[PDB]
């Protein structure tokens, strides 16, 4: 919040305008917020370990509470309908629900340190538009129901992104592809949030609806590109 | 004589003498109707050979226009009456054709056909395209060089502001392939060119908007012997 200000406000005084909007321009790159975390216990990094890249088996079933519930994530994460002009089928778009220590396809990446004392997973999604304090929570709450059920991640993806793959159509994991779409996913997948009285429903619900008279605005509201394509129709 | 009988046909008050020159490009010459004689024909019009590119040098400038009275055809666009008559460029005294003369050339190719025995004539169907603009800047100086084009098809004035409203109905970027009109703009003009072409001799077959916005557009004509088609080119 306080990064926000002082960004807006210096821009402001310098005689410019700033704006964490996650897609301004098609064509050029669009602004993300990759969140790195870790957790810790008396001062140790809970998330080193022997397992793959340096991890801790507790950080994997992490991992795998993020990607298990990263659609509900999304509506808080990505939540507006500009975030997902960034999260398109690109090459470097962070959507292929899977982690990986190169693979910039993944939308989890796990930095490759030397200090185990500073072991951690990246997950690219999210956009600076996001709720600090709901992106960050949700972020949370799904690693420990990772956690908590001992969900397993799978193996790690060292391949290649969206296209070419191609080959089994390539539909393994993604990101929700739409705004709607996260919010629909946050309403079905709301329990890892409600865990602890953390999230109420109507929180939750509360939520979904300012959003949701958002979406509506773009939904509803002719695209200049509607008529570049169908003005001739 | 026909061409003697189409002077009188046609009340023509001058000559207009074509030629082409290394590069491709017609050029011509007129001569009032009252020039027209029988020895025109035997030993047609004396000219300036070192003023076209690519032809005679500092010494030998003179050559001969020699008039081809099959080509014969009245000019469509002249205010007065006036024939074309398309000419060869003989070497003088000797009037053997012109060693740089294109359609020497090209006549001289049509006999090494029939000469080689191989068979007695040869058959082209060319297809030209081409464009039809509205504007059109172009230089180059010391301080930098630019082209600019425009054309009420163009899709990039699909934001102009005109004068009496922009109408827009354009063909985009590669989609000219046959939108009836109004998003083609150019079907009375087609047809213009091919009634016009048609009292020039040629036949046409087809005629039609082409793939490129801003104007790309083809008129099919019928095939015919080699040099009379590049004639009709």
């Amino acid at each position: 919040q306080i990064y926000k200000y002082v960004v807006h406000n210096v821009a402001h005084r310098f005689g410019k305008t700033a704006t964490f909007m996650p897609k301004p321009m098609f064509g050029d790159n669009g602004s993300g917020m990759h969140c790195h975390m870790s957790l810790a216990k008396n001062g140790t990094n809970l998330f080193s370990g022997d397992k793959y890249a340096g991890l801790s088996e507790q950080a994997l079933y992490y991992i795998g509470g993020v990607i298990k519930h990263a659609k509900a994530i999304n509506a808080l994460a990505n939540p507006t309908t500009n975030s997902y002009k960034r999260l398109v089928p690109g090459y470097e778009a962070p959507v292929m629900l899977a982690y990986s220590a190169r693979n910039r396809s993944a939308s989890i990446r796990i930095p490759v340190v030397a200090s185990p004392k500073a072991r951690r997973i990246e997950v690219r999604f999210p956009d600076p538009a996001a709720n600090p304090y709901l992106c960050f929570a949700a972020l949370l709450m799904a690693g420990l129901d990772g956690i908590k059920n001992k969900i397993h991640p799978g193996e790690p993806m060292d391949k290649n992104l969206y296209d070419l793959p191609p080959e089994e159509a390539k539909e393994i994991p993604q990101v929700a592809g739409s705004l709607e779409e996260a919010l629909n996913a946050l309403d079905l997948d709301r329990e890892f949030l409600k865990a602890g009285g953390v999230f109420t429903d109507e929180a939750i619900d509360a939520y979904i609806a300012l959003r949701r008279e958002e979406d509506d605005r773009v939904r509803m509201t002719p695209h200049p590109v509607e008529f570049e394509l169908y003005y001739s129709v | 004589e026909h061409v003697l009988t189409m002077l009188n046909e046609h009340e023509v008050k001058f000559v207009d003498l074509r030629f082409t020159d290394t590069k491709g490009k017609e050029q011509h010459v007129t001569i009032p109707a009252h020039q027209v004689n029988a020895e025109f024909f035997e030993e047609g019009k004396m000219f300036d050979g070192s003023s076209i590119g690519g032809w005679k040098g500092i010494n030998e400038s003179d050559m001969v226009l020699m008039p081809d009275a099959s080509t014969a055809v009245i000019d469509p666009f002249f205010a007065d009456s006036t024939l074309i008559i398309r000419c060869d460029i003989l070497e003088p005294g000797t009037l053997q054709g012109y060693d740089r003369d294109p359609r020497s050339i090209a006549k001289r190719a049509e006999d090494y056909l029939r000469a080689t025995g191989i068979a007695d004539t040869v058959l082209f169907g060319p297809e030209p395209e081409f464009f039809l603009f509205d504007d059109i800047r172009f230089g180059a100086s010391i301080s930098g060089s630019h082209v600019a084009i425009d054309d009420i098809e163009g899709a990039w004035n699909s934001s102009t502001k005109y004068e009496g409203g922009n109408k827009g109905h354009r063909p985009g970027v590669k989609g000219g392939y046959f939108p009836v009109p109004p998003v083609d703009s150019a079907q009375d003009i087609r047809s213009e060119m091919c009634l016009v072409m048609e009292q020039m001799g040629l036949v046409v077959e087809a005629h039609h908007h082409e793939v490129a916005t801003a104007g790309q557009n083809e008129v099919a004509t019928r095939f015919n012997t080699m040099t009379k088609k590049a004639d009709e080119i």
